[PDB]
RNA sequence: UCGAUGCAACGCGAAGAACCUUACCUGGUCUUGACAUAUCUAGAAUCCUGCAGAGAUGCGGGAGUGCCUUCGGGAAUUAGAAU
RNA sequence: CCAGGGAACUCUAAGGAUACUGCCAGUGACAAACUGGAGGAAGGCGGGGACGACGUCAAGUCAUCAUGGCCCUUACGACCAGGGCUACACACGUGCUACAAUGGUAGGUACAGAGGGCAGCUACACAGCGAUGUGAUGCGAAUCUCAAAAAGCCUAUCGUAGUCCGGAUUGGAGUCUGCAACUCGACUCCAUGAAGUAGGAAUCGCUAGUAAUCGCGGAUCAGAAUGCCGCGGUGAAU
């Protein structure tokens, strides 16, 4: 993809890790039954006041090499285009052509 | 629509804006781009202008519009 | 038998016949029979006046065809004069639940009309 | 096909009568790969006529009706220099039974009886004496076979 | 206590043949109770009656995998494998009946671009 | 003290030899060892489109098997243990220890 | 384009992956992404030397990268002065210190990548493609081989209409799985466009 | 938004558009710039904050002073100064 | 796994054996081959897949990537919010669900495979009509789980009706995911109950575990399959 779009994902993922611990502690606080009713809504209000990119929902995992937003594989982390190239050269361990 | 346990959603930058309008009881349009917010009973009677994508269409809040999103009344397509 | 102001088939089973009441479906029919205590398999024809009355009294709890047609009309009317998104879709006879309008909306737009 | 003659498959006989003719007829009634559903249709139909006509063994009765439906002469399509001659030819025995088994099922599927087992029972009874669409279909083929009776190429 | 291993499309059947009255027990339950299919019942009991000895041997079958008619074929194959143990003169008759051959038929795999093993996405 | 070794690789001919010396080095030290039982292998298949733009019917089928083996030292000895940390095997196969 | 990669179709029958590490599915991606990053860097920083096969097997923690070049003297340098500065650099972008060893290429003419790189270099230096293609065929056959196929695709000769020219000498039976064929597809960034260079080296079944 | 256009385009790229993805539009913004090397001025980076705004951003206050070499200082680092 | 703790069997997954027109009878140029027969699990290419010659279509891809040339550099580069890619007089291409009785509904009662699970699956208990909610447990898995397979079988019922078919649309009330479900999510419940009674000219797939039919998984994925890629069950006609 474009160079800006790759870098935009980096700064979109920088916030996710920066508020990673805050969300986890906040998430239990708003879901805690023993927490007071006014305690939990105030905390949930803060969750909606955090920076927008901080959530792990705006993350679109992307190919490491080319930055292709489509055809992504979690096991390999590469798009479909570059995974085929590396598999067929033999650079991906274990993976081979299948036939049954 | 939305879980009732999580409460009615209202934007942070809109809840304060309507709260400040209650004190003065002003009738001037309130310019907002957040049409995802729910309509509360505290904002009945005041006038605010929701983004339609191009401009800010003015909407006069009535009693029978509490419980809807602000975007209900800001058509986007023609 | 005549129940809730409209006649219903008498030869059919009680649970099936009660569905002919506009505003009463299969499970509402089942809930009605349980309160009175009549087996659903019993036909409407073999219903005594005492238990036919009991069904009529129980039907008053759930909204019948008369009131519900208004309320549905009022609910739809409430949107039309309101001017909301669902309001403009109802008046224009287009789907209101975010359904595909390019390809398939012929149950909401009526029969396909030829274009010159 | 175009080169060889593939061998025909072996069909196991029906479990209630041990005949490969009824088991093949069950294959002609079955749809969607539902063998058991077709079996009760055939068994119910055969039981209905057997219980009505007072016959102990219905496999021979089904042979009698099947032989009364099977055509002997069929009208093939032939071409001689662009001209289409509807030559009537004999029917190979494997095709005779297939045609008869086909017509019975297709004629019984358009009956007016309540159940399909009852619909098939009517056609089996009707075709036994020599009436019904199945008999009518066989006559129609024979009528066309007699209609030409002039191309012996 | 002759043993035979029966196999069909996905069901493997183990049979323990032994001289007795003729009772058949499949998975600790009677054959009629286990198999509601008359076809499956006949297929299971076919080799025994083929050579005129239905009520001669007691069977203890334990089936696994496959389906309701694949298990019947597996039991038939296993019963063949067990009958050939006591006597080698029955093997000609069972082979002529076609019960000694293990059916290699299997569900053909779905192919890419195809809708099934062979069905194609119709074009126009 | 019944230790159990667990082996997991992608290459199947790499674990057969890897387990072979483990069952040999643990049986040549005056100890009894049961052979490596093969456990069901995980076969992950993938459908990678070959073309960069069009014709979704052109794809490759890749697979990556994950074979697993394990052995049991039913009775261990001090001369069987001391032979086991010095058997430093890596680069292709992961070795797990129960230690008990 | 209708020919499968001859290395990937042989990956299990008569070949070996140039990667030998097991990682968990969570950890598999970051190893591979790290693994690919090594290849791109090492292919540019070590471009002067002629490197063909780089095997990257990482044991628990460490990583035993095994490059196979034809000029070890310039990769290693004086008493390994150049290899050591690469040691501290590869570790910086990887985990714990990873050792790098160099394998020797006895015949730097049977490797497809080495032959392809030479043809790619010659096309860069304004050499007629016909002579560059023919010579590499001659060298490979005279160096001991059973087949070479070299194919050049692009604007050969700086023409406007691209064309494919290929010279085969020997057997190179691509459809035989037990063939031991070395394949390489490199490029030549000329002044008139990229020229693709594909080399097949059949070296006995 | 764009591409795919007879078989061999049309559940095709897309193995999955609420935001993001997004490439299009309305508006609000930035100009060596989100990103790489050439550089010199201060500082460990980094963390927690206030207000104003739809947000991008803008203006302000507190804690910390790295590490190897040590008075040239160096792997990284925040805000420009210009080609 | 379970025949009698066992090391039998099934299973699991590595290494091998077998199959070679090898044997027989015939035809055939004293041939290659062909036709039948025995043995064997398998017979002549045993079934399926991968592998796609020289070239063709200046076929597709400059939007995976790279790249020659051309063009823009306070902008055709860059950031953000909202909209939009989801519009609808319409036509076309792929499908899915149906039009029912070989069926719908309500009770019982069976038989799989393959794959996933810490970026999670959830035993069990309780609350709930339900989606799901709280507590809590086992499991990086042949251990715990997804998960019950459905079609099937037995009983009752409906008795040919636009219906106890069909499930679009719409009204009301909710659960999850997520900063956020109006544009524009998926499910759950109640109510409504649309066309549709087998489809013109024309046209397509399939030769065997195939077609047809029935369910179950996975990738992508916070949530969002009637698509895609697979898995097995029943199982033809010619």
């Amino acid at each position: 993809a474009k160079k800006s779009m790759i870098n935009r994902e980096l700064k979109r993922e920088k916030e996710v890790a920066k508020y990673a611990d805050k969300r986890t502690k906040l998430k239990e606080t708003i879901s805690d039954m023993n927490a007071s009713d006014e305690v939990r809504m105030d905390a949930m209000l803060e969750l909606q006041a955090l920076p927008r990119n901080s959530s792990p929902v705006r993350l679109r995992n992307r190919c490491a090499i080319t930055g292709r937003p489509h055809g992504y594989f979690r096991k390999f982390g590469l798009s479909r285009n570059m995974l085929r190239e590396r598999v067929m050269q033999g650079d991906v361990p274990g993976v081979r052509k299948a036939s049954w | 629509p939305r879980s009732l346990k999580k409460g009615p959603f209202i934007d942070a930058h809109l809840f304060a804006k309507v709260e400040n309008a209650l004190e003065t009881n002003s009738r001037k349009p309130i310019k907002t781009w957040s049409r995802r917010s729910m309509i509360l009973p505290q904002m009945v009677g005041l006038t605010l202008s929701v983004h339609n994508g191009r401009t800010h269409v003015p909407v006069i809040v009535s009693e029978q519009m509490v419980g809807h999103k602000l975007g209900e009344f800001a058509p986007t397509r023609t | 038998a005549r129940i809730a102001g409209v006649n219903i088939p008498d030869n059919k089973h009680a649970v099936i016949s009660l569905t002919y009441i506009f505003g009463v479906g299969r499970t509402t029919a089942q809930k009605i029979l349980e309160a009175v205590g009549i087996a659903p398999t019993t036909k409407v024809s073999q219903l005594d006046d005492i238990q036919l009355d009991a069904i009529r009294a129980q039907v008053a709890n759930y909204m019948t065809e008369g009131d519900l047609r208004r309320e549905v009309s009022m609910n739809i009317k409430r949107l039309v004069d309101l001017g909301c998104y669902r309001g403009i879709r109802h008046r224009r006879n287009l789907p209101v639940r975010g359904q595909n309008t390019k390809n398939n909306a012929r149950t909401r737009k009526g029969p396909t009309r030829p274009l010159k | 096909p175009r080169r060889r003659v593939v061998a025909t498959r072996e069909i196991l006989p029906d479990p209630k009568f041990g005949s490969q003719t009824i088991a093949k007829f069950i294959n002609h009634v079955m749809s969607h790969g539902k063998k058991s559903t077709a079996e009760r249709i055939v068994y119910g139909a055969l039981e209905t006529v057997a219980q009505k006509r007072n016959i102990e063994d219905p496999v021979a009765f089904f042979e009698d009706v099947l032989e009364n439906v099977r055509p002997m002469v069929e009208v093939k399509a032939r071409r001689v220099g662009g001209a289409t001659y509807q030559v009537p030819m004999e029917v190979r025995p494997s095709r005779r039974t297939a045609l008869a088994m086909r017509w019975l099922a297709e004629a019984a599927a358009k009956r007016s009886e309540k159940s399909m087992a009852l619909r098939l029972a009517g056609e089996l009874s009707d075709a036994s004496e020599g009436k019904g669409n199945a008999m009518k279909k066989r006559d129609e083929v024979h009528r066309m076979a007699d209609a030409n009776k002039a191309f012996s190429h | 206590r002759n043993y035979g291993t029966g196999r069909r499309k996905t069901s493997t059947a183990r049979v323990f043949l032994a001289k007795g009255t003729g009772s058949i027990v499949v998975n600790g339950k009677p054959l009629d109770e286990y198999f509601s299919r008359e076809t499956s019942r006949m297929v299971v009991r076919q080799p025994l009656e083929l050579l005129d000895s239905p009520t001669a041997y007691d069977l203890y079958i334990t089936v696994k995998g496959g389906g309701i008619s694949g298990q019947a074929g597996a039991i038939r194959h296993g019963i063949t494998r067990a009958l050939i143990e006591l006597d080698d003169t029955n093997k000609p008759a069972l082979k002529a009946a076609g019960f000694v051959t293990r059916d290699s038929r299997q569900v053909e795999r779905k192919k890419l671009g195809l809708r099934k093993a062979r069905k194609r996405p119709q074009f126009s | 003290q019944r230790i159990r070794i667990r082996l997991k690789s992608f290459d199947h001919r790499l674990i057969d030899q890897s387990a072979q010396e483990i069952v040999d080095t643990a049986k040549r030290t005056g100890a009894q060892v049961c052979g490596p039982v093969p456990l069901p292998t995980r076969i992950e298949r993938f459908n990678v489109l070959t073309s960069p733009h069009v014709n979704k019917d052109a794809r490759d089928q890749y697979e990556i098997r994950t074979h697993k083996r394990m052995v049991d030292i039913v009775q261990p000895t001090d001369k069987t243990v001391d032979a086991l940390m010095k058997l430093d095997l890596a680069a292709g196969v992961d070795v797990q220890i129960a230690l008990g | 384009g209708q020919k499968v990669h001859p290395i990937g179709i042989r990956l299990g029958v008569v070949k070996k992956h140039n990667a030998n590490w097991y990682a968990s599915p969570k950890q598999y991606s970051e190893y591979l992404i790290n693994d690919i990053q090594v290849r791109e860097y090492l292919r540019k920083k070590l471009d002067s030397a002629m490197i063909s096969n780089i095997m990257i097997e990482r044991p628990t923690g460490a990583a035993k990268i095994t490059i196979a070049t034809a000029r070890p003297g310039i990769v290693i340098g004086k008493k390994g002065e150049d290899i050591e500065r690469l040691q501290k650099e590869l570790t910086k972008m990887m985990g714990v210190p990873a050792q790098v060893n160099i394998e020797e290429i006895t015949s730097p003419d049977l490797d497809a990548r080495l032959v392809a790189d030479g043809i790619g270099s010659q096309l860069e230096r304004r050499v007629m493609f016909r002579r560059a293609m023919k010579r590499a065929v001659q060298n490979s056959m005279r160096s001991g081989a059973k087949g070479i196929k070299v194919e050049l695709s692009g604007r050969l000769g700086g023409a406007e209409i691209a064309r494919t020219e290929w010279y085969r000498e020997g057997r190179v039976p691509l459809h035989t799985l037990r063939a031991d064929i070395d394949y390489a597809s490199v490029r030549a960034e000329t002044t008139y466009g990229t020229i693709g260079v594909k080399v097949w080296i059949f070296r006995g079944e």
